[PDB]
């Protein structure tokens, strides 16, 4: 090998909840773990989580879910949860930071070896198509290291960054999916992104329906309460595919608001006075006048559609191994290669993530995939050596950025997307504009193949990682695209004007998006309980 | 090291997007108005955790060392004089 190796039983790309709750339990069954995490892993967006019978959870979740998710991964998880969480217990909130810190703190006591501020590239692959590690390089020196690994577990999180508006760290690029993709490995249920419907403008910080709640209400360039329009009765209390939905329609005919914000819908709160406001919304006041620059109290708050969980991922067993389909349609494990976490679609979520199960998916499949890892190598059997070709092969994406200085922005291109995939794919899906979008998707994706990298330099390159998210935003986004416009219902998050309704006959599935042709099918939601019976539709 | 710019910058990439809006362009547009004081300052602001950073930016609670509060002060102040992030 010209490029050097370092070889551990298992590669944890991705230091959040998922991936280190996995690195802890792998180190601490014997085997040797190598935790990979582009940031300090007390900065994973883990970080922003806050606020802290297993029969009721379950049915609570497939029904949140609607229908589409997995009732037995779903069970062992509602089952499994509580024994998981007094584990990590006996070993803006503390919530996210203090699951972070305790794993973090543990990791380094079981002698997980960690690899902080070093960035993933690309999975290596042999000749048979196993998973046989990861290349990835060192931020602070720009040096590139196979991670050789009988195990590769992707842990790398959400991708919200895709659309113009999102919740998320900057930092959820979804590199994972990009990876995956690259690889030939499957990604499901994409067109499953939970969005909320009003997010700050320009900031993507959310701002409660509880104004809308009290009396708040929606204004478009005119200042025409514009949701009387879409939703006579509801109003801006409408569901909230309605609400989110009108928004963009709003903005993508023309009637949006403009300025430093970008393009938005005015919430209208000061009508209910000074006193209510700071009696009732004390903290919309607060977050409005740091991130909205604007005071409540006398202007609308600039709000827009914001995208906030990936319920769509890799799709994985209850052991987190990675699947894909033979041409019979048949799930077969891919080897070597496993997911954990919001990069996963185990599918504990399916069609919409309900309030906290995204914190435990974590513990609990985290815990799963390191509890199995042994028994899923020993499945999976020895994998053959990766040739320095292999190796290479890994690189290739590097290598273009690298010999290519001038050529276009990635920054523009990064915005074009975010455009394209908030107007045609966030909450207004329809089948015209879908169509004239994945065409739009194919330009684009065309300039990012001549897309400039300024910096040649090898130490602490931020424009090169930069560079290399925008080929994940790349690929998550159009099998986002694909997804979306491939399912014609409309199923919890995914929301299409032209089709309204929930399709049991046709659509109680999972869509799966298969990068070897960019072509979808169809995968069996799992409707078989171990302890209990099924939850039907 | 106050000039290794490039190191500094990758630090600001942090887990809350709240963090990201009031850090990454405070340091892009004002890093190099700082003195070398309040340069070294910054770096270790950003040592801080990413839930008490947010805070101290909120006014909710303040950091236990003067400078730093004096740091915090001045990314909220620079940070309301810029407006919305393009
Ligand atoms: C965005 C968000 C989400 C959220 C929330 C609030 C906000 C603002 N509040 C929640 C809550 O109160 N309760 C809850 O149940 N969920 C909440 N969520 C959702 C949830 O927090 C997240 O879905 C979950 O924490 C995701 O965790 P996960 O462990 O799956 O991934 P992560 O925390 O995003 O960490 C990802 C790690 O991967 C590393 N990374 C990424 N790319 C690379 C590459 N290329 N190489 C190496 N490492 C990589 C990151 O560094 C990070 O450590
Ligand atoms: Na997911």
């Amino acid at each position: 090998m010209k490029l050097p190796v370092r070889e551990f039983d298992a590669v944890v790309i991705g230091a959040g909840g998922a991936g280190m709750r996995a690195a802890l339990q792998i180190s601490q069954s014997g085997q040797t773990c190598a935790l990979l995490s582009k940031v300090f892993p007390t900065r994973s967006h883990t970080v922003s989580a806050q606020g802290g019978n297993w029969e009721w959870h379950m049915y609570d979740t497939v029904k949140g879910s609607d229908y589409i998710g997995d009732q037995d991964a779903i069970e062992y998880m509602c089952k499994t949860g509580p024994e998981a969480i007094l584990e990590l217990e006996h070993m803006a909130d503390r919530t996210g930071h203090a699951l972070l810190h305790t794993l973090y703190q543990q990791n380094l006591k079981n002698h997980t070896t960690i690899f902080s501020e070093w960035y993933a590239l690309d999975l290596v692959k042999n000749q048979d198509g196993a998973v046989v590690g990861c290349t990835a390089l060192c931020i602070e020196t720009g040096e590139v290291v196979y991670f050789k690994a009988r195990a590769t577990v992707l842990a790398t999180g959400g991708a919200g960054r895709i659309y113009q508006s999102t919740t998320n760290a900057h930092i959820n690029t979804g590199d994972g999916v990009g990876m995956a993709i690259r690889a030939g490995v499957p990604v499901q249920d994409m067109e499953m992104w939970q969005f909320h419907p009003t997010g700050i403008a320009g900031a993507g910080v959310l701002v409660t329906e509880g104004c809308r709640g009290e009396g708040g209400y929606l204004l478009n360039k005119h200042g025409e309460r514009f949701m009387e329009r879409y939703a006579p009765n509801a109003k801006d209390l409408a569901g909230r595919d309605v609400v989110a939905r009108s928004i963009m329609i709003e903005i993508r005919e023309g009637r949006g608001c403009d300025g430093p914000w970008g393009p938005h819908a005015k919430l209208k709160l000061d009508h209910l006075g000074k006193e209510v406001l700071e009696s009732r919304l004390p903290g919309i006041l607060e977050l409005s006048r740091t991130f909205a620059h604007v005071d409540p109290v006398k202007e609308p708050i600039p709000v827009i559609p914001t995208c906030h969980y990936m319920m769509g991922g890799i799709p994985t067993k209850v052991t987190g191994q990675a699947l894909t389909v033979n041409e019979k349609g048949e799930d077969v494990v891919v080897p070597g290669l496993f997911a954990v976490g919001e990069i996963a679609c185990v599918s504990v979520h399916g069609a919409n993530r309900l309030g906290g199960n995204s914190l435990l998916d974590l513990v609990v499949f985290g815990r799963a995939a390191g509890l199995h890892l042994q028994e899923s190598i020993a499945e999976q059997g020895a994998l053959r050596d990766a040739s320095e070709s292999d190796v290479e092969a890994s690189l290739d994406r590097l290598n273009r950025w690298n010999n290519n200085r001038n050529g276009e922005d990635p920054v523009a291109i990064r915005k074009a997307l975010q455009e394209c995939m908030q107007h045609n794919f966030s909450v207004f899906r329809e089948g015209d504009a879908m169509a004239k979008g994945l065409e739009q998707l194919k330009v684009i994706r065309e300039r990012l193949k001549n897309a400039r990298l300024d910096d040649t330099s090898s130490e602490f390159n931020t424009q090169r990682v930069e560079c290399l998210e925008l080929d994940n935003l790349m690929e998550t986004a159009y099998a986002t695209a694909v997804s979306a416009n491939f399912r014609t219902e409309s199923r919890g998050a995914h929301s299409r004007f032209d089709f309204p309704d929930r399709d049991d006959e046709n659509w109680l599935c999972h869509s799966l998006y298969l990068p070897e042709s960019e072509s979808m099918t169809r995968r069996s939601v799992n409707m078989e309980p171990k302890l209990r019976p099924a939850f039907p539709p | 090291d106050i000039n290794n710019k490039a190191r500094i910058h990758w630090a600001c990439r942090r887990g809350m997007r709240e963090l990201d809006i009031s850090i990454m362009p405070f340091f892009e547009h004002e890093y190099d108005s700082l003195s070398d004081d309040e340069k070294r300052i910054f770096i270790r602001l950003l040592e801080c955790d990413d839930p008490d950073l947010f805070n101290w930016l909120m006014n909710h609670g303040k950091p236990a060392d003067a400078e730093l509060e004096m740091m915090v002060r001045l990314i909220q102040t620079r940070n309301r004089e810029r407006g919305p992030v393009a």
